[PDB]
């Protein structure tokens, strides 16, 4: 039926017809997510005993490393974790350039003032997050260890500039007095002092807030989550992702000798014939696992309806439609042939399979595969002083068909 | 010193990180032209541009520091790439620290918002070839140490110039300077097309510059 | 496989081009069948497989350099071995090399049968039953065919045999020392090897797209624009495949004219 | 009409490519048929005549 | 020079199409060499003047 449909006809003549192609599917994929590499020291900015205040932070400008947001996301040690417009898990996939962390302690209830969007009175004087902020803000009522110095901004007139560092503490009320006179009647220190003792309530307790604003994408990109590294599943058609090189094949053991700076193995044309895994630094030979062509050998439709199936360049074990590996399976140089019986007798070629192997319909009737015979085996009797003279003749009328012309066809292009 | 000299067939690095066995591969990249005129600078510490790339060489084993001061303004206005070697480290600090008018850690006298600061093992008769380039914010350094007998200038040979280290930087280097009986050579990379011959080992044992002559 | 390597997104975009891929395959299959027909037409002229005589009393004619060598594993004459020595895991992108229907051992048997028929009978084995004749008498028929009388060979048999042996001996030296000795066959080999190399090297071209890898397009970009980039890649690779198929068709038409001349020279000069 | 000239362009390109492919294959087949006809004429002159 | 007449931008854009111009040049050079060989095959039969 496949032969009938691929020819768009209800009747097929005798011969080999290529119906569809064959390809071994990949069993699995191999990435095996990467190393420890250089880790981002978020623990230093989180577990800081000498936590700073909101007027002056511990400005930690962190650079090329892997920041495992999943580590801080699967653990509920901190009270609240927020990250701008990104789920923490995918935070390990889509990455950025560099990060900057500011750590501070605030007074309880006013945790919501610090926000890229909605405003707050504290954010109007202490620290305002950028309007286009994209980072990670972690806040928790630590208390105990950091509770027993801690003074917070209370005297300003403009919101702090997006991503700005201000530590001003000059005494003034707003602008009304022409001369402030140090501390006249109301011009106290802008850094108002508060009680950070355990007796304080939840809304008046030290709240550790750390912002983790990462710079947007530029020409380089260094602070990225887990990517790279591989493994080995040898002698199997698999998908592999080797350091960004993605492809399907068999990763056999190889005797190649890469120089200790090369990873890929593109040899001749532009195909990758070898690879280096960045875990054991060994060389793996990439090979197309298996493919070929399914060909149907059929002795016509009028004669019979039985067929044989030939797979072009695959082994007889690699073939798994209906029955394709049980009995009547013969491995010739031209591939694996099923549905045909091997006969030692050599006849004239009927259906050319290849490499000297042909197939035919013969006895009930079946499909036989044999080695074609070059012709009748004549014995040549050379002998000097001996000749052979014909004593009779035959008048033979043979036929010779020769095409002369084809159908004249015109096409109106428009 | 405005003295010139012939670079012969030196100054060809590995354009990529791909193994190749008995493949004659044509690569279009910023290569040092064959038989080009490279400037021989003797002690001296001149100021030299960068343009597209820089080639460097050393002759004797005096080992007089030989750091580098790749910059773009070098006056505390933009990030500047400084490499300092002390026989134990290769400290690469990209930062806007203000180098004095005649640099020679007292090279600079300030500390700006210093970014990525890679530090690792040191890499620096004995010819010492270096190639520095920057394409898309990635500072690439290639190096090769080879033994030869000093006669007058760079010898006639072609070893490998294997790659050394790539750094993600993102700045632009439009100028550069050398840190320090000085004797070195400077060449300039050009966007040429080279036919590189690979042996069984994946080593570039020969090269042809397809602009030098009709042959 | 060549245009859209194991990418269902690309393969679905190749369905709207109709039977562009079912036609190149048909052309290539026709070319392969034509190559098989050429090989069978040149060599498989006579079907009777005459055996090489196990003697050397050919009137002084040597024939050792053209008759098959029984000692060596392959049953090939020294000249055939020299000619075979002179001429010099599957491919990744769906390119396969089907084996010829007539193996090199089978063609050698055809050549040996033709040689044995020529030595045995002469031209009579190609026009009916093979009628044996002594070789000195057969060469007197061929001398008689060029306007020279019979007695010229019989009275100069030793000299003619010596000249024949010397010429056949010098044939090997002339074949093994000329630089472009088997230049025609080597050019036939090289033209197809460079065509496949150029075809597979066209898979690393953008053709206007952002990248030459379908995985990069499918991952980096959204599906709506990945469709456009993949369509550009499809157009480029389909054009490359069409160019390869057309060039192979022209080259096969050129080769078929050389196989219709080798078959004519076999009938009119060997037979 | 402004947006109908981009799909029609794709149709035109595809149909032109199909026509060119057909014409090229027919030219090669016509060359083969011409060779066969030359052989037939040679056989008519040499053997029938 | 035919597709992109002395235009560097057009040449850079054409460089992305791979070895197409190289194939065309190779084919035309082969045609020219064959044309030179035809005359030698026809007229240069005997090389004694
Ligand atoms: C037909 O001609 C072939 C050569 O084309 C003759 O074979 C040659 O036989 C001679 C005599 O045996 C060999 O010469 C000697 O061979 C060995 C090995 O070198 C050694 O004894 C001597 O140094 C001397 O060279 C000669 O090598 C050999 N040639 C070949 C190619 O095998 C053959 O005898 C002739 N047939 C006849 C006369 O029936
Ligand atoms: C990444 O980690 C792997 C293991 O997960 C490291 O592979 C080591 O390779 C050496 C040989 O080079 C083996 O002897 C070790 O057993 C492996 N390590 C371990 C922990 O099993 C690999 O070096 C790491 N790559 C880095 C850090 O870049
Ligand atoms: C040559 O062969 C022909 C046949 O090809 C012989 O003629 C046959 O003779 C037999 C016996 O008399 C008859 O039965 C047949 O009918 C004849 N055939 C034809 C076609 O006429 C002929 O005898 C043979 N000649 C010699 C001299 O042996
Ligand atoms: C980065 O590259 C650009 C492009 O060349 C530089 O732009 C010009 O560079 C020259 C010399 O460096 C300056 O004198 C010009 O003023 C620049 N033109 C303008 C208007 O941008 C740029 O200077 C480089 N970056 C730095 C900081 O040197
Ligand atoms: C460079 O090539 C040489 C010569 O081919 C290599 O030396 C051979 O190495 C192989 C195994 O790689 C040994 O079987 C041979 O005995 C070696 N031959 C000699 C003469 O030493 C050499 O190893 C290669 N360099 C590498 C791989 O770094
Ligand atoms: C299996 O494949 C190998 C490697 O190609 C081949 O040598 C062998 O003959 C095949 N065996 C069978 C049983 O098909
Ligand atoms: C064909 O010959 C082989 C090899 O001797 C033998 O094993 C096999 O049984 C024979 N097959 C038949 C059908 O006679």
């Amino acid at each position: 039926s496949e032969t009938k449909c691929t020819l768009k006809s209800f009747t097929v003549e005798k011969g080999i017809y290529q119906t569809s192609n064959f390809r071994v599917q990949p069993t699995e994929s191999i990435v095996r997510f990467p190393n420890i590499t250089n880790l981002c020291p978020f623990g230093e900015v989180f577990n800081a005993t000498r936590f700073a205040s909101v007027y002056a932070w511990n400005r930690k400008r962190i650079s090329n490393c892997v920041a495992d947001y999943s580590v801080l996301y699967n653990s509920a040690s901190f009270s609240t974790f927020k990250c701008y417009g990104v789920s923490p898990t995918k935070l390990n996939d889509l990455c950025f350039t560099n990060v900057y962390a500011d750590s501070f302690v605030i007074r309880g209830d006013e945790v919501r003032q610090i926000a890229p969007g909605q405003t707050g009175k504290i954010a109007d004087y202490n620290y305002k997050l950028p309007d286009d902020f994209t980072g990670c803000v972690i806040a928790w009522n630590s208390n105990n260890l950091d509770s027993k110095n801690y003074l917070y901004r209370l005297f300003r007139k403009s919101n702090l500039k997006p991503f700005e560092r201000d530590i001003s503490t000059e005494i003034y009320q707003a602008g009304s007095t022409p001369c402030n006179g140090v501390e006249g009647f109301n011009c106290y220190f802008p850094l108002q002092s508060y009680g950070f003792q355990p007796t304080n309530g939840v809304g008046y307790q030290p709240y550790r807030v750390v912002v983790l604003s990462f710079e947007l994408l530029h020409a380089p990109a260094t602070v990225c989550g887990p990517k790279k590294s591989t493994n080995l599943v040898k002698n199997k058609c698999v998908n592999f992702n080797f350091n960004g090189l993605t492809g399907t094949g068999v990763l056999t053991e190889s005797n190649k000798k890469f120089l200790p700076f090369q990873q890929f193995g593109r040899d001749i044309a532009d195909t990758t014939d070898a690879v280096r895994d960045p875990q054991t630094l060994e060389i793996l030979d990439i090979t197309p696992c298996s493919f070929g062509g399914v060909s149907v050998i059929t002795p016509g439709t009028n004669t019979s309806n039985q067929v044989a199936v030939l797979y072009q360049d695959v082994n007889c074990t690699e073939v798994p439609r209906v029955y394709s590996t049980g009995s009547n399976v013969f491995q010739t140089r031209a591939g694996c042939l099923i549905g045909a019986e091997h006969v030692n007798n050599s006849y004239e070629c009927d259906i050319p399979i290849g490499a000297g192997i042909c197939a035919s319909y013969q006895t009930s009737q079946s499909i036989i595969a044999y080695t074609m015979s070059l012709g009748a085996e004549n014995s040549c009797a050379y002998s000097n002083n001996s000749i052979a003279i014909p004593t009779n003749f035959t008048i033979s009328v043979t036929t010779e068909i020769l095409p002369v012309s084809m159908t004249k066809t015109s096409v109106d292009c428009t | 010193p405005p003295a010139y000299t012939n670079s012969f067939t030196r100054g060809v690095y590995y354009p990529d990180k791909v193994f190749r066995s008995s493949v004659l591969h044509s690569t279009q990249d910023l290569f040092l032209p064959f038989f080009s005129n490279v400037t021989w600078f003797h002690f001296d510490n001149p100021v030299l541009p960068f343009n597209d790339g820089v080639y460097f060489a050393s002759t004797e084993k005096s080992n007089i520091i030989r750091g580098w001061i790749f910059g773009t303004t070098l006056d505390s206005k933009t990030q500047s790439l400084l490499i300092v070697n002390n026989a134990t480290n290769v400290v690469i600090k990209v930062c806007e620290f203000q180098f004095c008018n005649d640099p020679f850690f007292r090279v600079y006298s300030s500390a700006n918002n210093c970014t990525f600061e890679y530090v690792s093992q040191p890499f620096l008769k004995n010819l010492r070839e270096f190639v520095f380039k920057n394409i898309d914010g990635y500072f690439k350094i290639y190096s090769k140490h080879t033994p030869i007998n000093l006669v007058r200038d760079l010898p006639q040979g072609f070893s490998a110039l294997e790659p050394l280290v790539d750094l993600p930087i993102g700045i632009n280097i439009t100028r550069f300077q050398t840190l320090l009986a000085a004797a070195y050579y400077v060449g300039y990379l050009q966007p040429r097309t080279f036919l590189l011959k690979y042996n069984e080992n994946g080593t570039i044992t020969d090269a042809v510059d397809c602009a030098l002559d009709p042959l | 496989m060549y245009i859209c390597g194991d990418s269902t997104e690309c393969s679905n975009l190749l369905l709207q081009y109709g039977s562009f891929c079912t036609q190149l395959n048909r052309a290539l299959t026709g070319i392969a069948v034509e190559q098989d027909k050429n090989t069978q037409e040149v060599f498989a002229q006579v079907k009777q497989i005459y055996k090489t005589p196990p003697i050397k009393d050919f009137g002084g004619f040597n024939f050792s350099q053209i008759l098959p060598d029984p000692s060596k594993p392959s049953k090939r004459s020294p000249i055939e071995d020299l000619l075979f020595n002179k001429v010099t895991a599957q491919k990744f992108n769906g390119l396969t090399v089907l084996p010829p229907l007539l193996t090199d051992e089978m063609i050698a048997q055809y050549t040996s049968a033709l040689l044995a028929g020529t030595i045995c009978s002469g031209w009579t084995f190609g026009a009916g039953p093979a009628l044996q004749i002594p070789f000195p008498m057969q060469m007197a028929y061929r001398f008689n065919g060029i306007g020279v009388t019979q007695n010229v060979l019989y009275e100069n048999q030793k000299l003619i045999a010596n000249q024949f042996n010397s010429a056949i001996g010098k044939i090997q030296d002339s074949l093994s020392s000329t630089p472009s000795a088997l230049g025609k066959l080597q050019d036939v080999v090289n033209q197809n090897a460079q065509a496949l190399n150029t075809l597979v090297k066209q898979l690393s071209s953008n053709f206007g797209a952002i990248s030459s890898v379908l995985n990069d397009i499918l991952s980096r970009l959204d599906p709506p624009e990945a469709e456009v980039q993949i369509d550009r890649l499809i157009t480029g690779r389909l054009q490359s495949l069409q160019t390869y198929v057309t060039q192979q068709l022209i080259r096969a038409a050129e080769i078929r004219a050389s196989a219709n001349l080798a078959a004519t020279k076999m009938s009119e000069c060997v037979l």
